């Protein structure tokens, strides 16, 4: 599978993920992929599971976006692009599966750095931290033992190089390389490391 | 036979549409709706046509409707033709939240109409909707706006226009007496000045306009007006200005 | 069914085998597993016989009538997605393929590998097949991203003998192909690799 | 009797009863070039005089083929006659690939002419302006013509439309078509109505008039240009 | 246009909205191909009259395949619709038939679609055009069976030349192509009958920013659009200088 | 009705005051927790709150259908949805789709308003099936553990202060006694002139 | 009962090639699963005067496949006054296939004929549509029997590479002793065989009669 | 090619074929309605040509439902049509909503057809004005539907031929306060004495809705205690 | 009407449906865009009545991608569905090639959909002429400019709008190769020759570059419009 790790503080969202391209499950086809699908509007998504389902649904989801905030002369709202992704899944539940696990995050100036979570179906629901896939069972709890209220984010990247070495030491495959989305006073950038 | 086909959508030798401009000045011989936005909030004018006294005139008024709980347009042209487009701009209100889980702001509102206009005039081989409003709303982007669209459907935003009938003497009072910034209570005040001096009186008559105003508390409560209530406004009227 | 992809300091080096099979028995030894498309983009059957094969010349189809609309050379990046959008459609209907695109765009050496239900993965050292995972070993120890062309082609003989050496499904003829700065040059077939041997008795 | 009023529709019907919109497209044909088909004993020959547009123009094709042993020859619009002869062809085709048997010409000719016919009734159709020469041998030698509405005829000589009122007379004195069984004197009968219907001052066949010949054991054979020029145009 | 319809026949037996609109074919550049025994020679003029044009992304000499190349006259914006359907039939014929398209058979679709109003089958219900195409057509090529060239009309009648001319100057380069065109004749005989056929009627010079003719050899079968150097080289013979 | 994303919800009827309860458990898997904040009940009108519970996938997906309908509805009658429409709108919006059904277990609780005021609570199931009951009435994973729970702590008709009481004690010893629900409760107890939206401290477990 | 519609009627079909010939022998015996409907039905049509088919899968799909290919093959030779090449012929029955990629024709097809002035060409393909370029081939089903036959004379394994000469004279015998030895070991091979050797000249309807076990 | 409006607009800025259908109203029967404090009148002479037809078989007052009455004035062919719509609305209305459909959303759905076919390529608009009335639990209702589309919230007038003189008597014969019973009286004497006519008896049919009674049309008989006086 | 010929022959060989919606381009705002070596500065003029419509909710000057400006004249109403549907296809091929559209592509669709108006049953021509400036495959700027029959073509500097042959042929006198960034937008606001009219609020400028387009303050627009009256006398 593939950890989708998403940390929401008070003025920031960090989202980690995996870069292990799985095809052909004994092996592992190309390392540093491309999970995030950057939508202009600061609003980082990040999906997770089969490669096929993720491009087909980030690629469609991102330019329908992309026409709304280019139709009117404003950027979409987290809340609005939370709940329109939540829509595609259910729409494109009943004739595709679309196995798909999103990690939707972003900002609004009128409610703060959001984080949402979704899951298989469409299960949108506003968190400060979330994981997905099958490396969540290991990730979930670190993330609630440090979630010390106000937090910043020289604090947040210590938590996740807390909770990388975890996924190193007590998983099943595990991974090291890593893929963060820091998203400080309106400046996102990726900070990918490793172990 | 085609020899019936009264070509509604065929260009003229200037260039313009006829069937446009037919309707356009259609809609110049119905009532006048007065818009204009102040500080607190936007308010919406209107002139019931009289037809006779046995309306009830206390209940509800066929010009100022209601498209959700943020926007609401006033009528200004064939009656019949609007109902069909307000009911079409409910289903584009409620077709926003139902797909974005959050409010339309009225700047797109707009276009989703307008573009219900401009179709007829495009394809289809059928007359044109002989009715523009004067839509406005409050959004969470940009404060209170006021748009009037037409019947081809170039819309255009505003702060303050008087469409329907006579439009000539009733701009030329809010192009000289609205101010940048005005409150509510004296807002309301510009947009029944404006009124009486469109119909050629000196005061309303009471059993005449409506009006209706959003100003934002930050629930958008969007409180219409009574038949009691205007005599407070028309008290204030006749004092000073 | 073994396939190879390089992205060399100079162009893409494609290698094939040519062997396919229909369970337990050879069907014939001559197929070409090298398809191209372009006159710099040349596509990579594998997997399915015919599966991919029309799509590959479907893709042809698509790809020459851009080349004429907007008379301009189409990127590779272009003709994977188009070919995956077009192989997600067949997702749920029974097909299985493996194709690896790759050509010279107006920026740089690009190469993507597309699978059935559209899973176009961009790389550099990409292979797909039966006997994958031999000749995608093999390649570990000896790409340097920095070697000519004259030891670049024996690592692509050296990769697929021992994949079809390991493998049953794939085997026969091997084909190694060179993508140039302005076409492909080609290598025809070598058949049988004698690169440990001295004809004493068998290996182990 | 009016040219103004019943006049801009397939719809309208004259006041003396005919139908001036389809009288139109039957005039239609008398505007393109001549062709005419003889029917022997066991053989059917069909000539078809091309037209050049300039000198430096090749004649354009008028004689087609639609099976192995069914041929047409158009005479009037060329671009509705891609229409007919691409369903005629369709339909001796679509025969060979259901049965095994070859098509009834009889059966072939009444589908192309119900074509004729459903583009006469509705009012946004117009009718096919073109007349169709249809020559074949299916178990007896048969020749028929078609109509912009829908008729079959069962004609053993034609012409049509460019110097008909010539060629015509030619035919109506000449019965011995039929007891004429060598191919060679049927051809120059054949070639003798398009000499007869020229226009003056003109070239007489300088390898510009098609001629293909369907019989008992000959499919829609073309004659090629170093048979007909040789003898069978120079014998007069 | 007054109440007659688009399907409505003349009592000469014609049609009114064919008549009416081949007029509209002698309104654009001029045009001339000539097909010999060795190849087809296409050419055309490059009226570039606004000097803020790019004069690169207007060109009166298209191309539907390797094959077959060809012209355009009449409406621009029209022949830019048969041209995009014949780019994508001869190309879909390049998937079902591995072999290249036959001029005689390209030319034919292309004749078809001229003719939207009284068809009853597929492939052309999606968009049935209304208007008859004011366009007419100088389709060349070297498919097989030596070098072909075509002429389409929007009446449908799609004649073979050996030499044709289309555009404004369609009947003033009749007279000279009648008259100098040769049955035997090589590539360089037939590129300097393209110029001076070319001189004759024309406005302006035959400079190298004024024509823009293209050829297809019988050898490679391969259309190559003449730059700036061939075109240079053949304006300066200047075989038959007259005035 | 699923295992996956456990919830329930109850409704109570006092004497002129309502109110209604649910978990706040968002869960992955069957069990799993990854939120604690799934508020299960929606403010539909002024006076007439619905509870849906089942899968997540149908509660914010009919929720939102409802709120298009509803709002719809308002400003064409330019006054607000009563009860009894909107619950017969439930039950055909439910059956509307019955070959492809939406896993909730919805509940409705809300003022008949005949400047009188009436309880009029009732549920329905996964195809529709209307259910009027003018006392409690409970929907959700925890039907089982919620029936008889509730039989026993119901009084006939009771005020404002003692019905809070009556079904926080009836919820709480409920969730504690389910394992895929019950990670907090949020009752949302109503009367005509005011609502009062009480978290509880539940169980964490 | 769920009515499988996939029989196989036995039958096969061998290829050969060499310079400016090809021929394609095929037995004639139509046959259910395990009883015998008839001894003779031709399983090579052919479609012009230098290229033939044949196939071998179940009747149903080869008179349908045949006649579908005649009738696109019939519209093409006026609609462009040329008969085609084999080289386009494979081509236009590699889509016809796909065309029905979901409900497969099961018959795998042979195609055999000649294009230049010699150039012996040959194509076979499995039941959807991968058409390759081969120099020899049999299918149907003594598919595996006979093509191990064929693949020693043709292609070769020996040290000394000998049989340097391959004339018409002598390939045919061999074809006739392939089948033979399909007779002899396999059980739906048939005992009517039609041997067709396309030369530069036409094509050749030999005939021959194996044992009717 | 058979579908282009032929209600087009006018250099003078109406729709002509709109005005046409207005004059097909203003000369066919009266047809009045009048709202009161407890209920609604809806009445309506019924031009008797002769003695055969049943009085029973024809209706200017059909039921809408078990509290809507309709009243039209026009072309009694375009009536049934529009009936049939009406009553399949009042279903589908009360198929999802379990209540009663309201005269605010009836009329708006009909509003919405009858203009439809002043848009709609091939038709003709509407040859009648209805006038709907009810009993609603937001108090009792009275509308009219003009052909062009447009509704007016009346409380008391009449829609037929000399719709401008007899409209006179309700400006003044009328308060904002009057019974049941008293609507009966002066909804007559709009039809006696404002008409030459003839002595008006057994040619008069009145819809009531007696204080939220389901809708009650009047007999024969039953309107003789109002007509003697 | 439905599915009839709006757009027919007439009886000499011209389109009079779409002379007619050629012509209303002539009743319309004017506009004017001019290329450079590695950016592209538009124009287009506007008027409104003062004291109301401040932001002129972007009549003209329209942006279709990151990098793909356009500008149109003629039928404002009209510009509502032709932007849309030129948007659209600008997501389509970024979702089907993977690649940003080049303004090759665009100003062929655009030239494709209005084509296609002005040969289908039952339409009315659109009568918008618009100008393209974008971006090519590589980095390339093309000033494209579409009339309403459907014919475009790459240009240099154009302007079209009210009376566009006066104000192009100014333009086809001074205009220089490459032309510096402070350089070239003084003759694109050099283009006031049309609109009798010297105030700053009723022209507007932009400048495309960096595949991100920037507009022109109200500050530095009046100090370029001090210099055109001083450069008159």
């Amino acid at each position: 599978m593939d950890t989708l790790i998403g940390l929401r503080g008070n003025n920031f969202v960090v989202l980690a993920a995996d870069t292990y391209s799985i095809n052909s499950i004994i092996k592992l086809k190309n390392d540093d992929n491309t999970k995030f699908y950057d939508i202009h509007g600061n609003k980082c998504l990040l999906l997770g599971g089969s490669i096929g389902d993720r491009l087909q649904f980030g690629e469609f989801i991102r330019k329908n976006v992309h026409l709304y905030q280019y139709q009117n002369n404003t950027d979409m709202f987290v809340k609005s692009f939370a709940f329109f992704t939540r829509k595609n899944l259910a729409y494109y539940l009943r004739r595709n599966p679309f196995e798909v696990n999103c990690l939707i995050a972003g900002y609004d100036k009128k409610d703060g750095y959001q984080l949402y979570w979704c899951d298989y179906l469409s299960n949108m629901d506003s968190v400060n931290k979330g994981a997905h896939g099958y490396g969540a069972y290991l990730v979930s709890a670190i993330l609630d033992k440090y979630y010390h209220e106000n937090l910043t984010v020289d604090e947040a990247l210590d938590i996740f190089k807390l909770c990388f070495e975890e996924l190193k030491k007590r998983f099943l495959l595990t991974q090291i390389n890593y893929e963060l989305r820091i998203m400080y006073d309106n400046k996102v950038e990726t900070q990918y490391v490793t172990v | 036979a085609r020899r019936y086909d009264s070509r509604t959508t065929t260009f003229s030798p200037e260039g313009r549409l006829y069937q446009v401009e037919y309707a356009l000045e259609a809609i110049n011989n119905a009532s006048i709706t007065i818009g204009l936005i102040t500080k607190d909030g936007v308010i919406l004018g209107a002139d019931k046509v009289f037809i006779s006294k046995l309306i009830d005139k206390a209940n509800n008024y066929e010009k100022i409707y209601k498209i959700d709980k943020h926007i609401f347009c006033g009528v200004a042209g064939l009656n019949a033709d609007a109902n069909i487009l307000i009911n079409q701009s409910r289903l584009y209100a409620q077709r926003y939240l139902y797909n974005y889980n959050e409010v339309q702001p009225v700047s797109q509102l707009v276009v989703q109409i307008c573009d219900i206009k401009q179709s007829y005039t495009q394809y289809g081989g059928l007359r044109p909707y002989g009715v523009s409003f004067l839509i406005g709303g409050y959004d969470t982007k940009d404060g209170y706006q006021l748009y009037h669209t037409d019947p081809s459907g170039n819309y255009s935003g505003w702060f303050a226009t008087a469409i329907g009938t006579n439009n000539l003497t009733a701009s030329s009072v809010l192009k000289q007496e609205w101010k940048n910034d005005m409150t509510l209570e004296e807002g309301l005040l510009l947009a029944l000045k404006t009124l009486a001096k469109s119909t050629d009186t000196e005061i309303p008559k009471s059993e005449k306009i409506e009006l209706a105003y959003l100003t934002n508390k930050d629930g958008e409560v969007y409180q219409k007006y009574l038949t009691e209530k205007e005599i407070e406004e028309l008290i204030k009227l006749y004092t000073q200005k | 069914t073994t396939t190879l992809a390089f992205k060399f300091k100079d162009g893409i080096i494609v290698a094939v085998d040519s062997r396919a099979s229909m369970g337990s028995f050879i069907s014939s030894q001559n197929v070409e597993k090298i398809i191209e498309i372009n006159k710099n983009i040349l596509g990579t059957m594998a997997g399915g016989a015919a599966d991919c094969l029309y799509w590959e010349k479907y893709l042809g189809k698509i790809i020459k009538i851009y080349e004429l609309r907007n008379n301009e050379k189409i990127s590779v990046r272009a003709a994977s997605t188009i070919l995956s959008n077009i192989l997600y459609q067949y997702k749920g209907y029974g097909l299985c393929c493996g194709i690896i695109l790759s050509g010279y765009d107006h920026t740089g050496f690009n190469m993507f590998y597309v699978d059935d239900s559209g899973k176009k993965v961009e790389g550099n050292l990409f292979s797909c097949g039966s006997g994958s995972t031999y000749a995608y070993s093999i390649l570990d120890s000896a790409y340097d991203y920095n070697l000519n062309l004259d030891q670049a082609v024996e690592l692509a003989r050296n990769a697929i003998y021992h994949a079809t050496f390991r493998d049953g499904g794939s085997g026969g003829k091997v084909r190694v192909f060179h993508i140039h700065k302005n076409g492909y040059d080609k290598i025809i077939e070598g058949e049988d690799v004698f690169d440990l041997h001295y004809h004493y008795t068998n290996p182990e | 009797m009016y040219r103004n009023l019943y006049d801009t529709d397939n719809i309208i019907y004259s006041p003396e009863g005919r139908l001036y919109q389809v009288e139109y497209a039957s005039e239609a044909i008398k505007q393109g070039t001549c062709a005419v088909a003889i029917k022997s004993k066991d053989y059917v020959v069909v000539s078809g005089l091309k037209k050049c547009i300039s000198k430096l123009s090749f004649p354009q094709e008028k004689i087609f083929k639609i099976d192995d042993y069914i041929g047409i020859s158009m005479s009037g619009i060329t671009s509705d006659a891609k229409v007919l002869t691409k369903f005629m062809q369709n339909e001796c085709l679509s025969h060979k690939f259901l049965y095994n048997e070859n098509i009834n010409i009889e059966s072939l000719v009444r589908s192309v002419a119900d074509k004729y016919q459903k583009n006469t009734q509705k009012s946004s159709k117009r009718a096919f302006g073109v007349g169709l020469m249809i020559a074949a041998y299916h178990n007896e030698p048969c020749i028929f013509e078609t109509r912009p509405n829908g008729s079959y005829f069962e004609y053993d000589a034609l012409s049509f439309g460019a110097r008909s009122h010539a060629s015509k007379t030619y035919l109506e004195k000449n019965l011995h078509l039929f007891e004429e069984c060598s191919l060679e004197e049927l051809i120059l009968h054949c070639l003798k109505a398009l000499k007869c219907s020229l226009s003056s001052e003109s070239e007489l066949t300088i390898s510009n008039t098609a001629l293909a010949v369907v019989g008992k054991n000959h499919p829609w054979q073309e004659i090629s240009s170093l048979q007909l020029e040789e003898y069978l145009s120079k014998v007069k | 246009e007054y109440d007659r319809g688009v399907n409505t026949f003349s009592p000469e037996g014609r049609l009114f909205q064919v008549e009416y609109a081949l007029g509209a074919i002698k309104l654009g550049s001029t045009a001339v191909g000539i097909c010999v025994n060795d190849g087809v020679i296409l050419a055309s003029e490059r009226r570039i009259s606004s000097t803020l044009i790019e004069k690169d992304s207007v060109e009166k000499l298209l191309s539907i395949d390797d094959h077959i190349g060809c012209a355009m006259s009449g409406l621009m914006a029209d022949a830019r619709t048969l041209i995009d359907y014949a780019r994508v039939e001869c190309n879909h014929y390049k998937f079902i038939y591995n072999e290249n398209i036959n001029i005689k058979s390209c030319v034919e679709l292309i004749s078809e679609l001229a003719l939207d109003f009284s068809n009853l089958s597929d492939s052309k219900r999606k968009k049935i055009m209304s208007r008859p195409f004011g366009v007419a057509l100088l389709i060349g090529g070297v498919d097989k069976n030596g070098p072909c060239l075509w002429y389409t009309e929007p009446s449908g009648t799609n004649t073979r030349f050996s030499a044709a001319s289309i555009g404004s100057a369609q009947e003033g380069a009749e007279l000279l192509l009648q008259e100098n065109y040769k049955k035997d004749m090589t590539f360089e005989q037939a590129e300097i009958l393209a110029l001076t056929v070319l001189r004759q009627v024309m406005e302006d010079k035959l400079s190298t920013s004024n024509v823009e003719i293209c050829a297809i050899k019988k050898s490679d079968q391969t259309f190559y659009k003449y730059n700036t150097d061939d075109i240079s080289r053949i304006i300066d013979v200047l075989p038959s200088p007259v005035y | 009705i699923y295992n996956y994303n456990g919830g329930c919800v109850l409704g109570m009827s006092g004497s002129n005051c309502v109110a209604i309860a649910c978990d706040l458990r968002l869960g992955a898997n069957t069990f799993t927790t990854v939120s604690t904040k799934f508020s299960k009940i929606f403010k539909m009108n002024n006076n007439v709150y619905v509870g849906l519970s089942g899968l997540a996938t149908d509660i914010q997906t009919l929720y939102e259908i409802l709120r298009y309908r509803v709002n719809l509805y308002e400003v064409r009658q330019d006054a607000e949805m009563d009860v009894e429409c909107f619950a017969n709108m439930l039950s055909s919006i439910l059956y509307s789709n019955r070959f492809s059904p939406y896993f909730v277990n919805p509940i409705v609780v809300g003022f008949k308003l005949k400047v009188n005021y009436e309880p009029y609570l009732t549920a329905y199931d996964l195809i529709g099936a209307k259910c009027e009951t003018r006392d409690f009435v409970v929907n959700g994973v925890t039907s089982e553990q919620l029936f008889g729970m509730c039989e026993s702590l119901y009084v006939k008709d009771q005020d404002e202060n003692g019905l809070f009481e009556t079904i926080s004690q009836c919820l709480l010893s409920a969730l504690d006694r389910d394992c895929i629900s019950g990670w907090g409760a949020e009752v949302l107890v109503l009367t005509p002139e005011k609502i009062i939206k009480k978290k509880l401290k539940a169980r964490m477990d | 009962k769920r009515w499988y519609p996939y029989i196989d009627n036995g039958g096969t079909v061998i290829g050969l090639t060499g310079k400016d010939y090809v021929i394609l022998a095929a037995d004639t015996r139509l046959s259910l699963s395990y009883s015998i409907y008839t001894r003779f039905c031709p399983k090579i049509s052919k479609l012009t005067d230098k290229c033939i088919i044949g196939s071998s899968g179940m009747q149903s799909d080869i008179k349908t496949l045949h006649s579908l290919l005649q009738k696109k093959i019939q519209l093409f030779v006026l609609e462009h006054s040329h008969y085609p090449d084999i080289h386009v012929i494979a081509r236009l029955l590699c889509v016809i296939l796909y065309s029905r990629r979901f409900f497969p024709y099961y018959a795998f097809n042979i195609l055999a004929g000649v294009d230049e002035n010699n150039k012996g060409v040959l194509y076979n393909y499995d039941s959807v549509g991968s058409y390759c370029e081969a120099t020899h081939s049999c299918v149907g089903s003594g598919s595996q029997l006979i093509l191990p036959i064929l693949d020693n004379r043709v292609e070769q394994k020996n040290q000394l590479i000998k049989n340097t000469n391959f004339n018409l004279g002598d390939d045919i015998n061999f074809v006739k002793d392939a089948i033979t030895s399909a007779t002899e070991r396999d059980i739906y091979t048939g005992d009517k065989t039609l041997i067709y050797v396309i030369d530069k000249m036409g094509i050749n309807v030999n005939t021959l009669d194996l044992k009717q076990d | 090619e058979y579908s282009f409006s032929l209600t087009t607009f006018s250099p003078t800025g109406k729709l002509v074929q709109i005005e046409y259908a207005l004059n097909r109203v203003s000369s066919s029967s009266p047809a009045l309605g009048i709202r009161a404090k407890n209920g609604v009148i809806i009445a309506t002479e019924k031009k008797s040509p002769n003695e055969l037809i049943e009085e029973n078989s024809i209706f200017k007052i059909q039921q809408i439902s078990e509290h809507i009455g309709i009243v039209y004035a026009g072309m009694p062919g375009d009536f049934r049509v529009l009936l049939k719509r009406a009553r399949k609305e009042a279903i589908r209305y009360s198929l999802q909503y379990g209540s009663e459909i309201l005269v605010k959303e009836l009329v708006k759905i009909i509003a919405s057809i009858v203009q439809e076919f002043t848009q709609t390529g091939g038709v003709r608009p509407f040859g009648l004005s209805l006038l709907i009335c009810g009993v609603d639990v937001y108090g009792y209702h009275l509308y009219q539907i003009d052909p062009s589309g447009c509704y007016f919230n009346w409380m008391a007038t009449c829609v037929g031929k000399d719709y401008q003189n007899n409209m006179s008597f309700l400006e003044k014969r009328y308060n904002k306060d009057i019974e049941i019973e008293d609507a009966i009286h002066t909804a007559i004497l709009t039809l006696k004495e404002s008409y030459e006519g003839v002595l008006n008896e057994k040619n008069i049919e009145i819809g009531v809705a007696y204080d939220n009674k389901p809708f009650k049309i009047l007999t024969q008989n039953e309107i003789k205690d109002y007509l003697i006086e | 009407s439905y599915d009839r010929a709006i757009t027919v022959f007439s009886p000499d060989g011209h389109l009079l449906q779409v002379e007619h919606a050629l012509e209303a381009v002539k009743k319309g705002g004017c506009a004017v865009a001019i290329k450079s070596s590695n950016f592209a500065v538009l124009a287009v003029e506007k008027k409104n009545i003062p004291k109301l419509q401040n932001p002129k909710t972007t009549e003209k000057l329209i942006k279709l991608d990151e990098h793909n400006c356009l500008a149109f004249a003629g039928l404002n109403a009209d510009a509502r569905v032709l932007v849309n549907k030129t948007r659209l296809e600008c997501q389509r091929y970024y979702l089907n090639m993977d690649e940003p559209a080049p303004v090759d592509y665009i100003a062929k669709y655009v030239a494709k959909v209005q084509q296609k108006f002005t040969h289908r049953g039952g339409v009315r021509p659109f009568g918008i002429a618009t100008l393209i400036a974008g971006f090519k495959n590589n980095k390339e700027i093309c000033i494209y400019q579409t009339e309403p029959s459907g014919i475009y073509a790459a240009w240099k500097a154009q302007a079209i709008g009210k009376n566009a042959k006066i104000v192009q042929e100014f333009l086809e006198k001074n205009y220089q190769e490459n032309m510096e960034q402070k350089d070239c937008i003084f003759l694109a606001l050099k283009a006031i020759f049309e609109v009798v009219e010297l105030s700053s609020k009723n022209v507007e400028v932009a400048l495309l570059t960096e595949k991100d387009l920037t507009f022109i303050e109200e500050q530095e627009i009046n100090s370029m419009v001090e210099l055109i009256d001083q450069e008159r006398t």
